[PDB]
RNA sequence: GCUCGCUUCG
């Protein structure tokens, strides 16, 4: 898909057995790789590759506030019941910066 | 054909050298270059086409055929095998394309479109046949693949 | 055999030799004249309406130009299709209503084409 | 490129105008001629010219097969019938050449005899192409068919007297439908029968080697002086071009040539309607120098007015009495009044304010804009300026016209002050 | 991958010639198992891969050479005593192309499927002169059948395999050694393997039918696998070998290469309902009703 | 409606029955009049097109005709008798909308910017698309399925169209036609058409050594049989002739006659025989054989996609054919009624006036325009999709759909041979504008500056050609056709003759066309490969205006443009003064055109007026299109055909089944000159928004965009959807009504 | 997609709305980039469209300049309201009892 | 080569008479005996020695 | 409600 007007279909099974078979065999987490060559299809895409690339660049250096904000940006849903585990900073004597 | 290959080689030399020069002169933090390095979208070829120089327009893996008599367009001389008269695009997308270069680019785009249009139906029929033939096989419990019979 | 030209043709026909030659020239549909007392209308004026005597001059200019001055206008004469088959110009004279005479006048070898110089007729007026 | 040499004269001869034919053999090269071949006869028709030559060919020559000659002679004719035989002897001796008509009219074709310093032209009465006809094979097939019929009748040695009395099979002369009658008329058999209806004419052959050939060859010449001015052939190049090319039979619809074909008044009216602003010199240049200036002036005085030395088309010309504003739909009289007010403001001052005109004339913005665009241009910080500069030359040359236009503008100003209450 | 394949061009596989069908048409020709395919390619290995003379010799041995391609002039001479056709062989071009063809080999080439020319008609006068004197066959044929010979005398095969149309000398420029192989655009693998100087043990082909008929069903399966994998790699997309192995095994499990078309599917499958649903509904249904074939639900 | 209909009426002016002769029905003059409505009881009334849209009726005018006939052998004349109803195209000559001011358009509830040119039938707007087809009466050399390079010629006259082919399947040429049981050798046909000598046949084919070597087998096969005369060849042909399923009437030994009639009339209809003289037909088939022989060597196979061999049929020609068919059917029905009524009824003399049904032509026209399927049995033409519903999505949508062109291929399969963008489409058709999908490449749009030619009289063309030294083909043998300097001159597929020094002929013809003695749409081209001078004068050809360049300087100067701007001259004055001339594809194939002034060199004959005219109407909306990719331009055209915006000034009174309007439409800030030309800025179909190109919140990953809530709250993007709900209360046969 | 024409249109539209003009995007011509750059630099804006922008969420300036400008966006007839579809049991066909 | 009869223009074939081989036409008794040698070369194109690629 | 055609959509 490319989100330029694609119309997609959505079906609702009417049987518990069909629902369980769909969840098990056709689960999104259970079909992360194509059967053609085993390569993973469900992966990062545009605006996720560039964002992670700019994030992991050597020029990046974040203070405590920005790093804490970026880390907390993911603490939603099932991640609301886990500790943050703020990593120790790399540079600390001149300025405390998190890469 | 030897002359055609040599002219294509020279045009490709111009294209790749202009692309290398553009990539070397470009500074970091450039959004097209940044998106090309990480591979999210685009590549160095698209950057070279949109900045430095568009490549040779190739139809069916060859230069633009002579639609008219002994020439592609009446704007060029007869029996003229010059690069600009056969599909080469000296200007880039930034500087703007001449009417002949734009026409050749539209020809290439329409060729790609009709190729994809034929490919869709051809592969649909091939997939239908292959699935109708292969849908009977299944992996048994004795590690032996057996048919329905 | 190289393709000859009308100027050199006439030059070799008169300077190189003196023997007479039979030619077959194609005149335009309408000549630049009027049918003299032929009971009319701007109709076609062919050789059947003109009388005997001098009707025009043949000019050979430099660079190979061959023109035919038929009065106020000037046509141009070019070489026609180079025929190689036999062409016999004969005279079939039916002197009597029951018996006539066929007189072989000669042989036809070259063909000429006379055309109006439309460029001059246009730049004139 | 002057005519340096070869000033050859062209003479015309009418002695053999109706007796000159052109025979060309498409299958015989010019190298081999029929001068040595003894001819026997020539059939011909005056109307619907189609000549058939009947010549004789030798037999004792090594290039003739006597066995095949006997075979073809026995095939075409009977054993010893000889009542209607295509060959006198038992060998193929006579050859038939048939003519095909190239074109119906041959007036544009002429034979040219060249002599020292002169070229004599003679019209051609007809041109035919002579090709070797294959007519003996048709008679051979007919004779083979009759021999097959004879063999069928000869199945029995003695044939009883057949009671094959011809019962009266007189068919109805049915009234033929016009379509079927046209089909019968256009049929090839009908045309061939119509051609055969014309009787044949027999002619003897006189070869080039005969003295009669050189005797009659002089008829292609004409007795006349070397220099004679032809009474005809004196038409101008324009007349010749008209002869050889006979004719078939927004408001700017009419072109320049169609304009020039119209009377002078219509020309001036259409030009003033199209341009609406033009000097007098430009009008004289467009109409042509061959037209007198007084006539052009009188014509333009009826459809134009004088503004700052230039001529502007009248309001009623652009807007007829039955027309209306394309933008507002107001009657054409209001448009004429507004345009007259605009022209008066331009005569009074070169700069005209659009807002003042819109306020005085009480018209919409688009009508005032269309009125101004016809005769003015927008100058920043100055308003609307007349498109053409002050032409004082025409004013100095024609003071009486200036005074007439001045009193006309005085009357128009009086009318405008009465209407708009200026 | 068929949708992923772009159906590109210019992929001459390094020879800059010999246009070969690759992509979706190639996959279709492979899965259809047609007896005759478009642009068949045969790769032949040489015993002497380093010598170019031996390569050109075996090329001339395998490549079909017509009489007109080697003869410098063929003239129909009508002498006053008899009329005959004289063919002059260009021995210079023969030794240039290294063809083992002399006047006797040319004479033996004639009298083979040419209006039954008797051996006495063809004769040899010089070292490279062939004289052909045809005779009337009385079957609507006279001496003026000479022209007929002029139409097909240069089109007779004197050396090479008739099925072979064109063979080229491909070279591999490996840093260790540059070896020579034969690329044959023909449809006869047995003849190529049987020719002298060709290492038949390492000769492959693109036409699966020829491989099946010549080297068995397993060689056909291996050829199918290799060709499908090569065609897939040519477009940059990779497929696990197990899929193509399963496809080849399904195509080669009854002892004969059966295609994916309706005929091969009918020969493989037995279920009437599937045969009817795929193609030829009415025909298959009426045939089943005639045979009374009971169809299970397996 | 002004010329062609009168010619059709003249062609069928008199109709009579075979029974009871001296009776006839003679048409004198036919009129179409002004559009009216038959609502009033036996009274007509002027009706506007918008009223026809509202009332779900047709916008037509009564076709009447004045006639004279014989009732009881006494001549009775009618001066005004209606016979049908012709649907009136909008903005035509008889349409009420022409010659109207925008105020008068407002009075009639019609948009002044409406392009018009579409029919209104039963309330719906139908547009007849421009049909594209191959040119008729032209030799086409093409390869067959087995690779054999053969020839085909579709000789089409006003009555019959016959495609005859020639093959080389066995080294010899066979001629194939639908009227022959088996293809016969070409030499037998040569012998049947008058020329019996084989030497003349060979001279007509060609004198080249390879030509004789290729034609040898045909001569040998002909000599194998005993065919040596015209009668034998005609008998052999007649043996290969099959009757058209027991044609009514006694044959009476018509075999040779049927063969000669098929050779004269059925085979090569476009080549005319004066009186059973096949000389021109012999020369034509000899030239065809020579072309096949020359093409059998170097693969110079002609291509079908070359638009120089394409013809465009507008609504005029289609309506002319339809009206001719309907009038012939009406005349046949009248003749049948006469034959059935007159000979047995009574002493009360039968008159056609009591039987002239007026609903025939009306219903035929209405059905053909509405349903869109045209079935002409007289021409055996079964076409579909001729008319399409005019799309009222936006002004740009209708303006682009009005200039559409459909292909003869009539897409059902993957041809991928006409779908390519040929270089011949330069200046004529828009390269980028094409529907993205299955119809890619077969539905096209005309360029901004283009024109379609009409038919000419073809008389002065022949006269000028004969006066320019063109020798008659009947005067010389075919050997002259093999000379290198002799060039054949054609005329609409007919061999006009031969000529030498064709440069002078072409220059004189072009100068005469520029002078005005020859129609400016008559095209002349030269093919040096085949050595053929083609003179095209038929209609449907695409022509483009070009500025004439003489000696490295264009004829158009700054003074001429100043006079044009001031109003001294118009485009017709540029045409008459030999400044700008129309060039056809075949003619521009031989001409040298310069894009700009700086590109003009010594060998230049014409100058491009404006390069941006290459794009069409939809492509004109693209700002800076030369800086973008071609698929982007195609997608932009496709989406602009669906762009939402205002339709016209009468969009409020207009009631359609589906209408989309924009609340606050705004004209673009970056507008092309094409936008100003088509007046798109008066009816915009979009809004200018302050776009910032950046990544925000990851909700714009693939092609998505993030909108501002406050912007949408203040009216940005607000749209209106108008739907129609129609109901009918009709009276049935019984005296009861829906209430 | 290499849509440099979109960037050129944005720049020309920004220059036009700054100086009150209507720039032309004519094919094989139109207003050049140098003219709109001079128009931008004359009005006090950047000659490349990129402007200093502060993030609305965090209130801190962005590290990279944002490309702002007026673009002529057009809405299409394809709406989610008309394309949204949901099917209950509903009716069936008479011939084959299917939806 | 292709030869034609000067008499009627039909194609000439080669046959054997009573003394020598002669050209003859099938529709007329015209014949032509052969005196000296007659030849018609064609010079077919030589199979160009193909080169090794790679 | 059946059919067909056009049209779009990805
Ligand atoms: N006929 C069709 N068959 C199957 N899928 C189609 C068809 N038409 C469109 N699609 C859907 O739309 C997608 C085609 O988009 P794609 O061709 O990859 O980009 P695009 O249309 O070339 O866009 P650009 O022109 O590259 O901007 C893929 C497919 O799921
Ligand atoms: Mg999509
Ligand atoms: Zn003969």
């Amino acid at each position: 898909a490319d989100f330029d007007g694609d119309e997609m279909n959505l079906h609702l099974p009417q049987t518990e057995e069909a629902k369980a078979e769909a969840l098990v065999l056709m689960g999104t987490k259970a079909n992360l790789v194509t059967p053609r060559n085993g390569e993973p299809l469900i992966a990062a895409i545009q605006d996720f590759l560039t964002g992670a690339y700019l994030l992991t660049l050597k020029d990046t250096f974040f203070d405590r506030a920005k790093a804490c904000q970026i880390i907390a940006s993911i603490l939603v849903g099932k991640d609301e019941k886990i500790k943050v585990r703020l990593p120790p900073p790399t540079i600390l004597k001149p300025v405390t910066l998190w890469t | 054909e030897t002359l055609e290959a040599l002219i294509l080689k020279e045009l490709s030399v111009i294209r790749d050298h202009a692309g290398s020069a553009c990539l070397r002169e470009l500074d970091k933090s450039n959004s097209p270059l940044t998106m090309a390095l990480c591979g999210s979208k685009g590549s160095f070829i698209n950057i070279s086409q949109m900045i430095a120089c568009v490549g040779q327009q190739a139809i069916s893996g060859s230069r633009v055929p002579d639609g008219f008599e002994n020439r592609s367009l009446p704007h060029f001389e007869k029996h003229s095998k010059l690069p600009a008269a056969k599909g080469f695009v000296a200007n880039s997308f930034y500087s703007g394309l001449t009417p002949t270069e734009f026409f050749f680019h539209t020809m290439a785009g329409r060729e790609g479109l009709v190729d994809t249009a034929v490919k869709t139906a051809e592969t649909g029929y091939m997939q239908r046949r292959l699935v109708k033939s292969l849908e009977d096989l299944c992996s048994q419990y004795d590690l032996t693949v057996r048919s329905s019979t | 055999l190289p393709k000859d030209v009308s100027v050199a043709e006439l030059l070799r026909e008169l300077s190189l030799t003196k023997e007479e030659e039979l030619l077959f020239l194609q005149l335009p549909d309408t000549l630049p004249g009027q049918p003299p007392t032929q009971d009319i209308a701007e109709n076609a004026c062919t050789l059947a309406d003109l009388t005997e005597g001098q009707v025009g001059k043949l000019l050979i200019r430099k660079s190979g130009r061959v023109q035919l001055l038929l009065g106020k206008v000037t046509l141009d004469v070019t070489m026609g299709t180079a025929c190689s088959f036999l062409q016999e110009l004969v005279s079939v004279g039916l002197g009597d209503s029951r018996t006539g005479e066929m007189t072989v006048l000669g042989h036809v070898k070259h063909k000429l084409v006379c055309s109006p110089d439309f460029e001059s007729l246009l730049d004139h007026k | 490129d002057d005519p340096v040499v070869q000033e050859i004269d062209v003479y015309l001869a009418k002695s053999l105008a109706e007796k000159l034919y052109l025979f060309q053999y498409p299958v015989r090269p010019a190298s081999m001629t029929y001068d040595d071949i003894p001819h026997l006869s020539a059939k011909i028709k005056p109307k619907q010219q189609k000549v058939e030559l009947e010549m004789a060919i030798d037999t004792l020559n090594p290039n003739y097969c006597r066995s095949k000659g006997e075979q073809i002679a026995l095939n075409v004719d009977g054993a010893c019938a000889d009542e209607t035989s295509t060959y006198s002897s038992k060998l193929m001796d006579k050859q038939t050449f048939c003519s095909s008509q190239t074109t119906s009219n041959t007036s544009r074709y002429a034979a040219a005899l060249y002599r020292q310093g002169e070229l004599h032209l003679t019209p051609l009465h007809g041109i035919l192409q002579l090709r070797p006809s294959f007519s003996y094979l048709d008679k051979a097939d007919a004779k083979h068919r009759e021999r097959e019929a004879a063999n069928e009748a000869g199945d029995s040695s003695q044939d009883e007297a057949e009671d094959d009395v011809k019962q009266i099979t007189v068919r109805f002369s049915r009234p033929e439908s016009e379509q079927a009658r046209q089909r019968r008329v256009q049929s090839y058999e009908f045309l061939q029968k119509k051609h055969a209806e014309e009787p044949w004419v027999h002619l003897h052959y006189y070869g080039l080697r005969d003295s009669r050939s050189e005797h009659e060859r002089q008829y292609l010449l004409c007795p006349g002086s070397s220099g004679v001015e032809n009474t005809e052939l004196v038409k101008s190049p324009s007349e010749y071009l008209m002869m050889l090319m006979p004719p078939s039979q927004p408001s700017n619809v009419l072109s320049m040539a169609q304009l020039r074909t119209l009377p002078l008044a219509d020309q001036i009216k259409i030009l003033m309607k199209n341009v609406k602003v033009m000097p007098f010199a430009n009008l004289m240049s467009l109409l042509g120098p061959s037209i007198d200036s007084v006539a052009v002036l009188r014509g333009i005085q009826k459809v134009a007015m004088l503004v700052q030395g230039n001529w502007v088309v009248k309001s009623d010309i652009l807007y007829p009495k039955d027309s209306s504003s394309p933008h507002s739909g107001v009657p054409a009289e209001v448009l004429c009044r507004g345009r007259d007010f605009v022209m008066w403001k331009f005569t009074q001052s070169r700069w005209v304010v659009r807002k003042e005109v819109a306020t005085v004339t009480k018209l919409c913005a688009e009508d005032v804009k269309d009125f101004l665009e016809h005769m003015a241009v927008v100058r920043i910080n100055k308003g609307w300026e007349f498109i053409l500069p002050y032409d004082g030359e025409f004013i100095k040359k024609h003071p009486d016209v200036v005074q007439r236009q001045h009193m006309l503008w005085t009357g128009i100003q009086a009318k405008l002050e009465k209407v708009y209450n200026l | 991958p068929g949708t992923q394949m772009t159906l590109k061009t210019f992929h001459f596989a390094g020879v800059a010639s010999m246009n070969i069908t690759l992509g979706v048409p190639r996959i279709k020709e492979i899965i259809n198992a047609s007896k005759a395919i478009s642009t068949p390619i045969i790769t032949a290995q040489l015993d002497k891969d380093d010598d170019a003379d031996y390569a050109r010799l075996v090329k001339g041995r395998i490549e079909k050479t017509l009489l007109g391609e080697i003869s410098e002039y063929i003239e129909e001479v009508f002498l006053p005593d008899d009329c005959f056709i004289l063919v002059k062989l260009s021995l210079e071009r023969i030794r240039l192309l290294r063809l083992e063809v002399n006047a006797e080999t040319v004479r033996y080439s004639i009298c083979t499927s040419k209006l039954r020319v008797k051996p006495g008609d063809v004769a040899v006068h010089g070292e490279a002169v062939v004289c052909v004197t045809p005779r009337e066959n009385s079957k609507s044929s006279m001496y003026y059948v000479l022209q007929f010979l002029k139409e097909d005398l240069p089109k007779v095969v004197v050396q090479g395999i008739p099925e072979v149309s064109r063979a080229v000398i491909h070279i591999d420029e490996q840093s260790g050694k540059e070896k020579y192989k034969l690329l044959v655009e023909g449809d006869n693998l047995r003849a190529v393997m049987a020719t002298h100087g060709v290492k038949g043990t390492r000769t492959t082909s693109n036409n699966t039918y020829e491989v099946e008929k010549t080297l068995g069903i397993e060689a056909a399966r291996t050829t199918i696998i290799n060709e499908i994998q090569y065609t897939m790699v040519n477009h940059g997309m990779s497929i696990d070998r197990r899929h193509v192995m399963l496809l080849s095994d399904l195509m080669t499990y009854k002892g004969e290469v059966l295609g994916i078309t309706r005929f091969g599917l009918a020969k493989m499958k037995e279920s009437v309902l599937m045969l009817a649903s795929f193609e030829k509904t009415a025909d298959h249904l009426f045939d089943a009703a005639y045979f009374g074939q009971k169809d299970s639900v397996c | 409606i002004n010329v062609e209909i009168k010619k059709i009426m003249k062609a069928n002016e008199k109709v009579t029955s075979d029974a009871d002769p001296m009776w006839y029905l003679k048409y004198l003059n036919i009129y179409v009049g002004l559009p009216d409505v038959e609502e009033s009881f036996n009274v007509t009334r002027p009706v506007s097109p918008h009223e026809c849209r509202l009332r779900d009726m047709t916008y037509s005018a009564p076709i009447t005709v004045d006639i004279e006939y014989t009732r009881g052998s006494q001549r009775i004349i009618r001066n005004a008798l209606p016979i049908g109803r012709m649907p009136i195209m909008l903005r035509s000559s008889n349409c009420v909308l022409t010659g109207k001011t925008p105020a008068e358009f407002a009075k009639l509830n019609e948009c002044p910017l409406d392009p018009g040119g579409y029919f209104i039938v039963k309330g719906v707007e139908k547009v007849i698309l421009i049909q594209e087809q191959l040119s008729k009466n032209r030799i086409i050399v093409e390869a067959d399925r087995k690779g054999a390079v053969g020839a085909s010629v579709t000789s089409s006259t006003h009555e019959k169209k016959s495609r005859t082919n020639m093959a080389v399947k066995q080294g010899r040429f066979y001629l194939r036609h639908n009227t022959l049981s088996e293809d016969i050798p070409i030499v037998i046909i040569f012998k049947a058409m008058g020329v019996e000598s084989d030497q003349e046949i060979v001279q007509m084919i060609g004198t080249e050594e390879h030509v004789m070597a290729a034609f040898g087998p045909s001569l040998e096969e002909c000599q194998k049989a005993q065919i040596f005369t015209q009668m034998q060849a005609l008998k052999y042909i007649g043996n290969k002739v099959r009757r058209q399923r027991m044609w009514g009437g006694g044959p009476k030994k018509t075999k040779i006659e049927e063969a000669r009639e098929l050779l004269a009339s059925t085979i090569l209809t476009h080549v005319p025989v004066k009186e059973f003289n096949f000389r021109a037909k012999c020369i034509y088939t000899a030239v065809m054989v020579r072309r096949v022989i020359l093409a059998q060597g170097d693969n110079k196979v002609d291509d079908r996609d070359y638009y120089g061999n394409k013809r465009l049929e507008l609504a005029g020609q289609l309506l002319s054919l339809l009206f001719e068919d309907l009038f012939k059917k009406f005349n046949s029905e009248m003749k049948k009624i006469a034959d059935q009524v007159i000979p047995k009824q009574r002493a009360a003399q039968f008159d056609v006036v009591k039987h002239m049904r007026q609903d025939q032509i009306t219903n035929g026209m209405v059905n053909a325009i509405s349903t869109g399927n045209w079935s002409l049995k007289r021409f055996k033409m079964d076409r579909q999709g001729v008319t399409q519903v005019l799309s009222r999505l936006s002004y740009i949508s209708a303006l682009g759909m009005m200039t559409r062109i459909s292909s003869q291929f009539e897409k059902t399969r993957k041809v991928s041979g006409p779908r390519s963008l040929q270089p011949s489409q330069w200046g004529m058709l828009c390269p980028s504008d094409t529907p993205e999908g299955e119809a890619c490449g077969l539905v096209k749009n005309l360029a901004l500056m283009t024109h379609i030619t009409t038919d000419m009289e073809d008389g002065p063309i022949v006269k000028l050609a004969s006066n320019l030294g063109v020798e008659d083909v009947n005067l010389l043998c075919g050997e002259e056709l093999s000379y290198p300097n002799v060039f054949l001159v054609f005329l609409n597929g007919n061999i006009l003759g031969v000529i030498r020094d064709h440069k002078k002929l072409v220059n004189t013809f072009r100068l005469m066309r520029r002078a005005g003695y020859i129609n400016e749409f008559v095209s002349i081209s030269t093919n040096l490969t085949d050595r053929c001078v083609y003179i095209s004068s038929d209609g449907g050809r695409l022509c483009r205006p070009y500025i004439i360049v003489k000696k490295q300087k264009p004829a158009v100067t700054n003074k001429h443009m100043e006079e044009l701007a001031q109003g001294y001259r118009n485009f017709e004055d540029f045409l008459h003064e030999s400044l700008v001339e129309y060039l056809d594809v075949n003619e521009e194939n031989d001409c040298n055109i310069a894009l700009y002034e700086h590109t003009i060199n010594k060998d230049t004959t014409h100058l491009e007026i404006e390069p941006f005219t290459l794009l069409g109407v939809c492509a004109g909306l693209i700002p800076y299109p030369h800086h973008n990719q071609s698929p982007r331009n195609t997608y932009q055209c496709a989406m602009g055909k669906q762009a939402m915006g205002t339709i016209g000034y009468n969009q409020r009174n207009r009631i359609d089944t589906l209408m989309y309007l924009l609340a606050y439409p705004q004209k673009p800030m970056v507008k092309t000159k094409t936008i100003e030309l088509i007046e798109f800025e008066k009816l915009p179909a979009g809004q200018n928004a302050t776009v910032a190109v950046m990544s925000y919140s990851g909700y714009d990953i693939e092609d998505a965009l993030v909108l501002n809530k406050a912007s949408l709250d203040r009216g940005f993007g607000r749209c209106l959807v108008y739907k129609n709900a129609k109901c009918t209360l009709k009276r049935y046969t019984n005296q009861t009504f829906d209430k | 997609r290499m849509t440099v024409g979109k960037l050129i249109e944005l720049l020309a539209g920004k220059a036009g709305v700054l100086d009150g003009r209507f720039h032309y995007g004519t094919a094989f011509g139109g207003s050049k980039v140098k003219d709109v750059c001079e128009d931008l630099v004359r009005h006090g804006y950047n000659y490349l469209g990129k402007d200093y922008v502060t993030s609305g969420i965090t209130g801190e300036p962005l590290e990279a300049y944002i490309y702002f400008g007026p673009v002529y966006y057009q809405k299409l007839k394809h709406m989610v309201l008309d394309k949204m579809h949901a099917r209950a049991r509903g009716p069936r066909a008479v011939l084959t009892r299917q939806p | 080569m292709l030869l034609f009869c000067p008499g009627c223009g039909n194609g000439l074939i080669v046959e054997e008479g009573q003394r020598c081989h002669r050209f003859a036409c099938n529709t007329c008794p015209y014949v032509h005996n052969i005196t000296r040698k007659v030849t018609n070369r064609k010079y077919p194109k030589l199979k160009e020695v193909d080169d090794v690629l790679g």
